[PDB]
């Protein structure tokens, strides 16, 4: 209502144009409200860590990959352990030697 | 009785300010609120009747931002806040603006402040000035500052823990202008500055605490843990206390050489802590490793001055001998001719305290070196050819001139430096 | 409490502030109405620098709007933000500019001048501590740059030492919309050299380049242009609203980015720039939103900097970021670079960290690059001015309006001047 | 850390870039829509703050239709938008208009894209360049793309897997001249070429898998299994890892021999499987056998030069050991006197991964051994009569003149060919 009559016959010309920071909440470059406006925080450690995400986020990279290396390890190592469990001792030929 | 007033100035100041103020309080119980739940603070805090401790600091800035930060912080009931002195103007990286207009009326004021802080101390073992070498209102308004104590105080003694421009990497273009200037000032007034730079603590950070992305409050903890050792001998007893008053004596050989490389050890994260012994000779063999150095400057180049060791925690008169013995007959380690001792222990029974939500580890032995060498030559070196570089052009030139400064004033800081890269290299020389 | 006083100039002046201020409402939770409703404290902690509060919780823009059409200022007023300017600061004269820079700053811009200084003066007043000025306008058009040009040398002269910044939207390389358009240039910038202490120049082509390569968009109106501008102007002076790790006002990157005090052209981008469907294919991280800064498609200026040489550049950042990688970022472009920067100053980048990103965006970085590659608009620029003034076309206008043929040969001579200065700074060798 | 920038070039490459990259899916367990429900996905795929991932690849053509079909398939939430790039005309099976007019302003935007690509990997360890020798976008403008990555990024590996026409089946004409003509321009830019025949190929589809219609989709997935058994190493750890680095020091004893025959075992369909044992040595043996080439070369007509081995599955040192000393006591087997090992054995613990869709059954064990032999030369000595042939009678040299090249550009080509003939004799001979 606030718009003269000039201007208001089209309000094509006041569009969105929202492209900028148009990022999607899908795509990686979305940062909610809450995230933006955050302080250093010297006092609180919490708070300075909240600061500082992306050391908490290298942090926690690397123990993921540790981690998953360390399961891959573990698994194979069995797989080793069963693979060399195979000697003279395991009954190969024990069923050769029951029909002779 | 050990009053030891702190400055801030600028912002990089006031942000290893508050890393200072944290660990410091840390220390000393003292919650943020401003009171705790003997007499070890008075170095730092000043009780009032009431219980509550107000720190004995003043906040320096012509930028209302940083200021603001803390008074809008945990620490909003812990300092006073007069002691917050905010300006209008930033100095907009011009030594001019921060020296001859802006800083006038500013100063003036933090004088007034000063000395009222002063006037509530028994005893005042100095003043420890954190400021910016490379911006107009750590140079300027701290070179100004840095003079009217001087002309007023006099033989108090001043530390001034300035950062200095490293030398590829920076974040301003006028710094090798403002950095000289500054250093001109500086060179008459401060009694034992210690060089800072922003690159070599990066490095510490990078290799030792295994954070790829280093920062500025990262920067400033550690920073603020070589501050708290250093005064740790004042607040906290043990073997070999070292004052204030003998840092100069015995790290000082000349009143003109009083620049001082500083290193801490040990820099390591939680996860990679006790698994090493990191007994009193390892850590000072880190101390004296040339990238633990927290200043882009490769001490194998110079030769070794002086050395004072700051011992924090569990350590022994014998094994800090034992180390110190082992350190001299190391053959990379030279020291000059004319100085056979060269080293200044001082131990204390207090291990340092850890800041929760950092990543320094809780080690029970710490070691602060403070060398004074002839290496720190080539720091000034870097900066003389980076300010002439531009200075051949008169590149920015009128910026510094539009505030009240002169081109013989870039002349004469120019040639000052120089005179202390010779007489750097006289002392240096047999 | 460092405030800046903002002055809309001409149609697109007025369009490219009116976008300005919605973004800035936006970014500090301004509602078209004026309350604030933006639910964080350090929006409302430096909102000074650009509003005043109204009797109740109102902010007014410090926005100050001139024209000698009214139709674009009642077209601002429609707008979805039109309610939150003051209405005393809308200047109108009656009958537009010719697209006459003679008319815009001689005969019609003298009369309303008195009223625009009024008004500047009392929003200056009314200021605590003024960092400056800062006027958006389009060279090319008759109020726009006349009257910009004009009301840039009153305010020089009231307010010597206080910053003034210009945003001047340089009549484009390829497509030119007016006839008239090298006059009006020619003669703005001769004003723009004496007067302005910092400049931007902007063209309506290095935006459609951008928003065709980088944003992708189809049918993209000039309010399109007029954000990606408005978010240049936000992301510039951040630093003065928002708490910073590594702060700089606009002073500071004047310092660091003029070397001398001719050589104060600078082209500007902003990032990151994505086109939805690559939106989350990008991945954002520091050395990412640097390799779309130093590209030459993100400048909005036509002059490309790989003919150029950068005399300076300042990068202001905005988000939770390392220093370390920052400061790393811009010294491993500047040693990849180093054949396209000035031999003779050691460091050419001022970089700055605030700790506020912009809404939605997880960070941002908005680029000021002083490089002699300007020389090549203004030559180009000449090399119309001086096609078309030697047979004088279009000249008898610029001379009824009573002002001189001789101030022709002096506005060409120092915009040669000031060509000559950036190639002698671009071939100048150390030592 | 270990990223791999792959280019697909023309017609057949995007062809088996789809193939490839719906193999990585499924070995990755990436989604078709872009992420999955560690680090192993590095070397092809760049992961967002989202956690979708992208490939690290770039689909070049200069025609629209082959670049639509990705855009509207299944994978069009998975590849970049704009990393796919389309061209306006196609190149019309003319190596100078994909060489000289066309590929001019595509293949700058290929190095933009390549650039912003490579900026976003800490490592590199090389290229995976994707063509079709035969075609005027495959041969000209990937030809166009080589010279260029080789002279801005310099030493990375760029390994180019091309295929050429096969020696009596083809589908082009001009099929001659432009792959005489990218052949001399790969001969100097490639770090190692891998050969590939589609005659080869339908042989072993129709021999193997016992499919009698064989097609362009059969093809292009027994390539991308090749490929991934070829990279298998770089995303999953076993015993007797390989490098692409590696593949020049132990495949390449020249610099001008690089050019490599593949071959792929077991080549059956789940009806054949579990019918065999499927030991390391018979997958060795089908491996060495000259119908499992994926060249139509025969190599008794040579002497092997080097022959690297990748075994993917359960595979152990000793059964490879034992394969390769039987491979080496076989007499029809024959290696140059000059190279008495000749061997480079790779295992790695990640099993083939089998595309639903595909031909393929499932099998625990795998081998790709790519070789590098004399008797390559064969494949150049029929293109070089096939050329001449033509170029007597300059038939269609008229359509290459008019887009800017001349008749030095195919007598140079002719001339380079027939040394690259040269250099194999002698290297094959005493
Ligand atoms: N080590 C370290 N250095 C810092 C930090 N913050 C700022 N600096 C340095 O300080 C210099 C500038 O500091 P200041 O002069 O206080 O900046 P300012 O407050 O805007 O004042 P002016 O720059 O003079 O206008 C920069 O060159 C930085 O290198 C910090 O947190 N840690
Ligand atoms: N192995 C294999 N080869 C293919 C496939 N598709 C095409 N080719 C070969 O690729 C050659 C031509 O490829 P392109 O150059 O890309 O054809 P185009 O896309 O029309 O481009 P131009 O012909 O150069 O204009 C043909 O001679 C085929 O032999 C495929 O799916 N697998
Ligand atoms: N970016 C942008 N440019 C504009 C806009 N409106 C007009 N322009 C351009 O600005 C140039 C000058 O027009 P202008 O100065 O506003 O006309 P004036 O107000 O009568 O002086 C024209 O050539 C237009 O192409 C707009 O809204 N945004």
């Amino acid at each position: 209502t606030h718009a003269t009559g000039r201007f208001s016959r089209f309000w094509d010309r006041y569009a969105d144009t929202s492209h900028i920071t148009s990022v999607d909440p899908c795509s990686a470059s979305y940062a909610p409200s809450e995230g933006t406006y955050v302080r250093k925080g010297w006092g609180s450690g919490d708070a300075s860590s909240d600061f500082l995400t992306y050391q908490g986020a290298d942090r926690d990279q690397r123990a993921r990959q540790r981690q998953a290396v360390a399961v891959r390890t573990t698994a194979r190592s069995e797989v080793e352990a069963k693979l060399s469990g195979l000697d003279d001792a395991s009954g190969l030929d024990d069923g050769r030697l029951q029909v002779a | 009785m050990r009053e030891v007033i702190s400055i801030h100035i600028g912002q990089a100041g006031i942000q290893v300010g508050n890393a200072c103020w944290e660990l410091y309080c840390l220390e000393h119980g003292i919650q943020p609120d401003g009171q705790m739940p003997d007499d070890a603070f008075n170095t730092f805090f000043s009780e009032t009747g009431a219980g509550k401790h107000v720190p004995r600091c003043i906040f320096l800035d012509l930028e209302p931002t940083v200021v603001d930060e803390v008074r809008t912080g945990t620490y909003r009931q812990l300092f006073h806040p007069e002691q917050l002195i905010s300006g209008k103007e930033d100095a907009a990286n011009n030594f001019a603006r921060g020296h001859y207009t802006i800083g006038k009326e500013i100063v003036d004021l933090a004088l007034d402040r000063i000395r009222k802080l002063a006037d509530n101390c028994t005893g005042l073992q100095g003043f420890l000035v954190f400021n910016a070498v490379g911006g107009g209102t750590g140079s300027g308004l701290g070179s100004l500052l840095l003079e009217r104590l001087s002309v007023d105080y006099g033989k108090k003694s001043k530390l001034g823990f300035t950062v200095y421009p490293s030398p590829q990497v920076s974040t301003a273009v006028v710094e090798p202008y403002n950095s000289v200037l500054s250093t001109h000032s500086l060179l008459e007034h401060t009694d034992v500055a210690v060089m800072l730079d922003n690159e070599a603590i990066y490095d510490i950070c990078r290799r030792s605490l295994d954070i790829e992305r280093p920062t500025y409050t990262n920067l400033n903890r550690l920073i603020a843990q070589v501050i708290s050792s250093l005064t740790a001998s004042l607040r906290f007893d043990g073997a070999l206390n070292v004052d204030i008053t003998e840092f100069q004596t015995n790290l000082v050989p000349y009143p003109r050489i009083h620049f001082m490389l500083s290193s801490y050890a040990p820099i390591i994260s939680a996860e990679k802590a006790y698994h090493e012994q990191l007994s009193v000779a390892e850590i000072t063999n880190a101390a004296f490793e040339p990238a633990s150095m927290m200043v882009k400057c490769d001490p194998r180049h110079g030769k070794y001055m002086a050395c004072c060791l700051m011992y924090r925690g569990d350590v022994v008169p014998k094994d800090v001998n034992a180390s110190v013995a082992t350190i001299k007959t190391k053959r990379t380690i030279q020291f000059v001719d004319w100085c056979p001792t060269g080293f200044k222990c001082g131990i204390n029974y207090q291990p340092p305290t850890v800041v929760p939500g950092g990543d320094l580890a809780k080690v029970q032995r710490a070691v602060c070196m403070i060398s004074n060498s002839t290496a720190i030559g080539e720091i000034f070196s870097r900066l003389d050819h980076k300010f002439d570089l531009m200075y051949a052009k008169r590149a920015f030139v009128h910026w510094y001139v539009g505030e009240g400064m002169e081109e013989g004033e870039f002349s004469e800081a120019r040639e000052d430096l120089a005179a202390l890269e010779k007489d750097f290299e006289e002392v240096g020389a047999e | 409490m460092r405030e800046i006083v903002h002055i809309q100039g001409g149609q697109c002046g007025n369009q490219i502030g009116a976008k300005f201020w919605e973004v800035v409402s936006d970014e500090h939770g301004i509602d078209p109405t004026g309350t604030y409703h933006g639910d964080s404290d350090l929006q409302l902690e430096r909102i000074n620098v650009y509003f005043n509060e109204a009797t109740g919780g109102r902010y007014v823009p410090r926005a100050i709007l001139m024209d000698l059409e009214p139709g674009t200022m009642d077209s601002v007023r429609s707008g979805p933000y039109g309610q939150i300017f003051r209405p005393d600061n809308f200047v109108f004269g009656q009958t537009g500019a010719g697209n006459n820079w003679a008319k815009g700053h001689y005969t019609e811009g003298a009369e309303l001048i008195d009223s625009v200084l009024d008004v500047v003066r009392k929003e200056a007043e009314s200021c605590d501590c003024l960092q400056g000025f800062q006027v958006c306008h389009s060279l090319g058009g008759g109020t726009g740059s006349g009257m910009g040009t004009l009301l840039i040398s009153k305010i020089r002269e009231e307010y010597p030492d206080r910053m003034m910044l210009t945003f001047s939207v340089v009549p484009s390389p390829k497509v030119s919309d007016t006839v008239v358009e090298p006059y009006n240039a020619t003669l703005s910038v001769h004003q723009l050299v004496e007067n302005a202490d910092e400049c931007m120049v902007l063209d309506n082509e290095a935006l459609y380049d951008i928003c065709f390569r980088t944003l992708k968009l189809t049918t993209p109106t000039f309010g399109d242009l007029n954000h990606l501008i408005s978010a240049v102007m936000s992301g510039i002076t951040c630093c003065l609203r928002f708490p910073g790790q590594l702060n700089a006002d606009l002073r500071k990157l004047a310092v660091n980015l003029i070397p001398f005090p001719r050589l104060h052209f600078f082209m500007v981008g902003f990032t990151p720039l994505t086109s939805r469907g690559s939106q989350q294919y990008r991945a954002l991280t520091v050395p990412e939103l640097t390799q779309q800064m130093w590209d030459a498609k993100n400048m909005m200026c036509a002059a490309d900097p790989r003919h150029g040489r950068y005399l300076t550049a300042s990068a202001l950042f905005r988000g939770r970021m390392s220093t370390k990688e920052v400061d790393e970022q811009m010294l491993n472009v500047q040693n990849k670079n180093s054949s396209y920067f000035v031999e003779w100053i050691p460091n050419n980048v001022k970089s700055s960290v605030c700790d506020i990103p912009p809404k939605g965006l997880k960070m941002s970085a908005t680029f000021i690059g002083n490089s002699t590659a300007i020389q090549e608009m203004f030559k180009r620029v000449s090399e119309q001015f001086t096609a078309m003034f030697r047979r004088k076309a279009f000249l008898h206008w610029y001379t009824g309006e009573g002002m001189d043929e001789m101030e022709f040969t002096e506005a060409e001579s120092n915009m040669n001047d000031l060509v000559s200065e950036y190639q002698q700074y671009q071939d100048a060798s150390a030592e």
